[PDB]
């Protein structure tokens, strides 16, 4: 069966109010959203519909938040990301009198072993679920200290991935506003893993990299290369510069001014390092990723629900008739029968409307009718589906004898038993 | 644009219109100049071929025509 | 080389060598010469130099085009000489930034005929001075220029710099030849300098290692006499053709354009006397050093791809420093800042900014969002998104990690995946290892995901101070990521061939 | 929209009693029409009618055309007749011609690949 | 059982002849099961299959 | 004929912990581990053994001497 739909009363045309900010935020406050700050009531929305988040596993990893929900009345599985710290508190164990219970600290952004064991369970879970997945990535990687080195987090990086790699429903990925992923995070949950099912979007205020600011400044932005970029926009540097190499002059007078270069070589370099991050940050946008063509669109915080139902139900749609597809000949891949539903599309509407194609909306529409209507139009589609299904049997049975010859006297007789006198005549004649 | 798609046979034409405009007389006026800087500031690479020619004519008519050393000579 | 206009002079030099190991340095050089009047400069002396240098420039790229096209000699670094005989009365500055252009818009075509160096000589006033470029790929242009010093008590004459940037040539003497190795000697040296071996240096360990094992099962076994070491072995190198697909080729070491290598290898082991094919994939550790890019995504893919079809074992040794980072060049050298104030730059700045003049030559190339805005009554292009025209440098090597990611999560699954860390593996190298499942490490190596100099910037203090601290075999081997450690790669090839002797030669 | 689907050029393929005519149809104007047939290139001064027809000047003399798509078939009218196929100079007039057709060129009316060239070099 | 499997232009394996005959039911019962679902292309079916096949078998065809 | 192989320690093991220099009161501890009993670490290696030979295509001999799993908190 498909995944039920209700016909909900929290609506699809309407924006979500609470944004995320560059502050800590509870993830909660993104899906289900939160009671106004300033009233006693009056909720302030989130993703998805109101009172339809439901979690699991609290108290464990609490750097990552995992649930079920609804959006538009399709139920989703839903994961998110703290950004706030947590406090990890381990006991004692009574077996040894020298144990002592111990508070950890736990930075939110950032994957660590049981963090990513969650992960990997909830996908899981959902996906054997038989739901679609919704993935709020706000992760800038893996830890690296000794603990967690220690405490084996790579298995469970990888375990990401194998997870994913196995999904049967439609997965998106959005990267909220004021959001980042950094690299170790990308590689486990690219688009690129699973294509027929998965996706990406990013916000106009989001960003993504290999790398964070700093980090490539460290390494690309070196002391030299900001005193290279001093000789070029600082005054001072520039006339002190200009004087230190201008030709015969005196010994004392250089020395002055080489003096006087140190200096200022020394006193610019916390503006310039901002300088540099600017310019490391300028280059992990969201537009360059549509450009290159890591990301399927640029998206609107407050409107993103209203384009996640019709793109979502979209692909349900889809992947019902597809599946029939799959059922009459199992051995067409996914890339042809896109492209049949796109030949299938235009020869039944016609070319002048080979545009309303990408619009879920009205091909959604279209679909539905296509697929819930019986005794009425008959579904040109379903004839389609009958033709290839009668296609694939013909083949089969000659791919058969083809292969084995052997058994051709046997396989007539049996089909001369329930055929037509006319049939019988063409059979003997021919 | 549909002036844009056969920019490939407007850049032929131009290299043989450019070929008989600024050949053998080397000298250049206040127009053709203008016209030629605006041709090389095609830094799209389709349009290369008509670039590349224009700045040859940019540098080429500053040159002696071995007139002037084969008669003082 | 004969051409036509014979007032250019090139040449094709092939570097001398033994009478042991062949050539491998041929080098194109442009000798030409620029004949006219001293010049008088009232502010018009700029035409004579740009024209006739261009001129030259445009037929010797011309000329090298079609000798380098027309015959296979592999050169690496070409150079180009003008000799500039008139006399110029003008500053430094002013030819430095003349030549720059001249050079720069032709950039791109001497970067595709590997044109890396020049040497131009103009008298001063006369005083002979030398530029000294270095043109790599066409977006900066590193301009030395020196003075000829004969103040000398000989014949000898000496180069000498302007103070600023004195640079290689600073007492270099006037007149020295050159010579290098150009590959396969200096990546050895590279490879060998971070704890790993070059990467053309895998099949002869390969072999070495089964010489090895046709003794080690032999205290096992009654097998049959061994086969020579000339048929124990024989393999195809698998390269890119235009289109993404496979080519089987032969051909020498070296020839990598790319940071990636594959092999299909043919072997006789104790278990099959007669055949066993495999697949060994390997980074380059010289190349960009280590990074991941489309192209080496793309050979990684095609190569488990085929040996998923064959059914035959996947073997990857990996030397990376993770996906492939950088930023676009052109407009890091060519860009402004706005300041709150311009005489005291820390009370902060509003944006950064280019000017129209150097907007205009770049943004057709798809390398740069700006908007236009006025301010103290200039028109100015306020940077809002740098996409850089270089590939291999964006989110698309996001994009080509998960690709092998999955791969390798594939081909768990359908075959025998094997994989061995020599030097280090960063990020999406450290995960394809995890992916393999079957993972050999190398003391003095480590699989990280963050380093230690930004973990302890984030900290605040010098926490970590190796990154063995993190992702060593004091981590990895006694968490269980490592299955086995080694001294070296031969230790590391022959405990995979001592593991496919376990292993059938196929999944059928 | 991309700009290499709107292109000048067409290809129509037309099958005259079991002789299969591959023809390639562009223009030098919106009224000057080329028409390569049997590997041989020929100009046509075309201009639409308000009915449908064409009014073309192939050889000297005019014509008066029309045309009918049927399921599988194409039925062209010429004057009385049809034919159906199975679906599968005083130095200053010379100066304003070849103005005109290099004009044209530029605005991006050009000749076909194989024939382009060889006439405008002329 | 390794003698059956491994041993060829000997005994013959009966084993493999009775393998083949299996095999042979199979595909039989396959072709058989395929029309009886999908009688509408039986006429499609028989047409080529008597195009591989000898004179006197399409004389047992035609008379029975 | 090539196998995999799974076996079961009964002597006692110390598990060496070490500190984490993120912070300055951790301290390196010396757990005891008992033989003849599963522990969390102990049961995952078996499991990715069991997996890496399975897909290896080759047999398997389990030898076990297994009291159970432990309880402790
Ligand atoms: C996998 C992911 O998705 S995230 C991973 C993305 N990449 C990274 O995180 C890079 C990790 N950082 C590093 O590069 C490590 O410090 C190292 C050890 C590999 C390099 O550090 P160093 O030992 O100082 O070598 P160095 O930084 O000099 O590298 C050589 C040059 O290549 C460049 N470079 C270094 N690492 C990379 C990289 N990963 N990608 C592209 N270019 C690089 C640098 O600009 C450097 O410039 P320089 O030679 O002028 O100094």
């Amino acid at each position: 069966s498909s995944v039920p739909l209700l016909n909900s009363k929290d609506p699809i045309d309407r924006i979500i109010e609470f944004v995320p900010t560059k502050t800590p935020y509870d993830p909660r406050w993104m899906l289900a959203g939160r009671p106004h700050p300033t009233q006693k009531g009056q909720w302030l929305s989130g993703f998805f519909d109101y009172g339809s988040f439901s979690e699991i596993m609290q108290p464990w990893a609490q750097t990552v938040v995992v649930g079920r929900a609804r959006l538009g009345g399709i139920p989703v599985g839903v994961v998110a990301v703290e950004t706030r710290t947590v406090e990890l508190s381990i006991p004692a164990d009574p077996a040894n009198l020298d144990s002592e219970a111990k508070i950890i600290q736990q930075a939110g952004q950032v994957w660590f072993p049981d963090s990513a064991f969650k992960t990997y369970q909830a996908i899981k879970d959902f996906n054997r679920e038989g739901l679609p997945l919704m993935v709020f990535a706000n992760w800038r990687g893996f830890s690296g200290g000794m603990k967690d080195m220690y405490d084996q987090v790579l298995k469970f990086g990888a375990y990401i991935v194998d997870g994913l790699r196995e999904c049967c429903q439609p997965v998106l990925v959005y990267i909220p506003p004021q959001a980042e992923l950094r690299g170790g995070s990308w590689v486990v949950i690219d688009s690129s893993i699973n294509p027929r099912h998965m996706e990406m979007y990013a916000d106009r205020e989001s960003r993504g990299s290999v790398l964070e600011p700093e980090g490539t400044v460290e390494i690309k932005f070196r002391r030299k290369d900001l005193v290279k970029t001093m000789r070029r926009v600082d005054p001072v540097y520039i006339h002190l510069a200009e004087r230190l190499g201008t030709p015969e002059l005196s010994t004392a007078e250089r020395k002055e001014l080489e003096n006087k270069l140190k200096e200022r070589e020394e006193f610019l370099i916390p503006i310039y390092h901002q300088v540099a991050v600017q310019f490391a940050d300028l280059h992990d946008t969201p537009g360059r990723m549509q450009e290159k063509g890591v990301i399927s669109d640029i998206l609107d915080w407050k409107t993103s629900r209203t384009f996640f139902y019709w793109r979502l139900r979209r692909l349900l749609l889809e992947d019902l008739v597809k599946k029939k597809i799959h059922n009459a000949n199992p051995e067409l891949t996914d890339g042809q029968i896109q492209a049949m539903l796109r030949r299938w599309f235009v020869e039944v509407e016609g070319t002048v409307k080979a545009y309303v194609w990408d619009n879920n909306k009205d091909l959604a529409e279209w679909l539905e009718k296509q697929l819930t209507e019986e005794d009425g139009v008959h579904s040109v589609i379903e004839e389609n589906i009958k033709c290839i299904s009668r296609d694939y049997v013909l083949k089969q049975i000659r791919s058969l004898v083809q292969a084995n010859p052997e058994v051709a006297m046997d396989s007539i007789i049996h089909m001369t038993q329930h055929i037509s006198p006319t049939q019988r005549a063409e059979v003997i004649r021919i | 644009i549909f002036s844009h798609a056969q920019v490939t046979k407007k850049n032929l034409l131009v290299t043989m219109l450019i070929d008989q405009l600024c050949g053998r007389d080397p000298t250049l006026t206040d127009e053709l100049l203008n016209i030629l800087t605006e041709l090389t500031q095609l830094s799209k690479t389709t349009n290369a071929k008509v670039a590349l020619r224009a700045r040859q004519v940019l540098i080429a008519s500053h040159l002696p025509s071995y007139e002037l050393r084969h008669n003082q000579v | 080389i004969p051409c036509a206009n014979h007032k250019m002079h090139l040449y094709l030099g092939a570097a001398k060598v033994e009478v042991g190991t062949e050539v491998t340095d041929y080098r194109f050089f442009v000798r030409a010469i620029i004949r006219h009047s001293d010049l008088v400069t009232k502010e018009a002396s700029f035409e004579y130099l740009q024209n006739e240098g261009e001129r030259l420039l445009l037929e010797a790229m011309d000329e090298l085009e079609v000798a380098f096209n027309n015959t296979n000699v592999r050169t690496d670094c070409n150079h180009i000489f003008l000799n500039f005989v008139p006399t110029v009365i003008m500053d430094p500055s002013k030819i430095e930034e003349s030549v720059r252009s001249m050079v720069m818009r032709y950039g791109s075509r001497l970067w595709k005929l590997r044109v890396l160096q020049a040497e131009l000589k103009i008298n001063i006033r006369a005083i002979p001075i030398r530029l000294f470029l270095t043109n790599e790929s066409g977006y900066y242009l590193d301009i030395s220029l020196y003075k000829e010093v004969t103040d000398s008590r000989t014949a000898q004459i000496m180069f000498q710099a302007y103070g600023d940037k004195q640079g290689p040539l600073h007492g270099m003497l006037i007149n020295t030849p050159y010579v290098t190795k150009d590959l396969l000697q200096s990546k050895r040296f590279q490879a060998q300098s971070l704890g790993t071996t070059y990467i053309y240096d895998i099949p002869e360990m390969f072999r070495q290692s089964l010489i090895k094992l046709w003794e080690s099962m032999s205290t096992q076994a009654f097998l049959p006499s061994p086969p020579l070491p000339s048929d124990m072995l024989t393999y195809t190198e698998l390269v890119l053709d235009d289109q993404g697909q496979l080519v089987h080729m032969n051909r020498l070491p070296g020839g990598n354009e790319i940071g990636m290598v594959a092999w299909k290898m043919t072997f006789k082991s104790p278990e099959y006397p007669e055949g066993r094919d495999i697949i060994v994939i390997g980074n380059d550790i010289t190349y960009r050093i280590g990074s991941f890019g489309p192209q080496e995504d793309l050979l990684f893919l095609r190569a488990s791809e085929l040996a998923r079809a064959e059914g035959i074992p996947r073997i990857y040794v990996s030397a990376n420093s993770g996906a492939r980072i950088g930023l676009a060049e052109e407009i890091r050298h060519m860009f402004h800042v706005a300041w709150v104030d311009p005489e005291d730059p820390y009370k902060g700045y509003r944006y950064l900014y280019l000017t129209p003049q150097d907007y205009k030559r770049v943004s057709a190339l798809n390398s740069v969002h700006c908007e236009h805005v006025e301010d103290e009554g200039e028109s100015r292009y306020k940077i809002t998104d740098i996409i850089g025209k270089e590939e291999g440098i964006g989110p698309e090597n996001l994009r080509g990690s998960g690709m092998i990611a999955g791969e390798s999560s594939l081909a768990y699954n359908e075959i025998i995946t094997i994989s061995l860390v020599t030097c280090r593996a960063i990020g999406i190298g450290a995960y394809l290892v995890r992916l393999g499942q079957r993972t050999i490490q190398v003391e003095n190596s480590h699989l990280i995901l963050t380093g230690a100099g930004a973990l302890n910037k984030v900290l605040g203090r010098e926490v970590y101070t190796s990154n063995n601290q993190l992702g060593g075999i004091q981590i990895m081997h006694n968490n269980g990521v490592t299955h086995c450690t080694v001294c070296d790669d031969f230790e590391g090839v022959f405990t995979v061939l001592h593991w496919l002797s376990y292993m059938p030669k196929s999944v059928h | 929209l991309p700009a290499h689907t709107l292109l000048n050029t067409v290809d129509v393929e037309l099958i005259y009693e079991g002789v299969k005519y591959v023809l390639k149809v562009t223009r030098q104007s919106p009224n000057s029409y080329v028409v390569i047939m049997n590997g041989s290139c020929v100009e046509v001064d075309v201009h639409r009618l308000s009915d449908g027809g064409l009014l073309l000047s192939y050889d000297g003399s005019s014509y008066t055309t029309y045309m009918k798509e049927e399921v599988d078939r194409y039925r062209i009218t010429i004057g009385n007749k049809t034919c159906v196929f199975e679906k599968e100079e005083k130095l200053h007039r010379v100066f304003h011609y070849v103005l005109d057709n290099l004009v044209n060129v530029m605005n991006g009316y050009c000749l076909p690949d194989p024939f382009f060239s060889s006439k405008v070099k002329d």
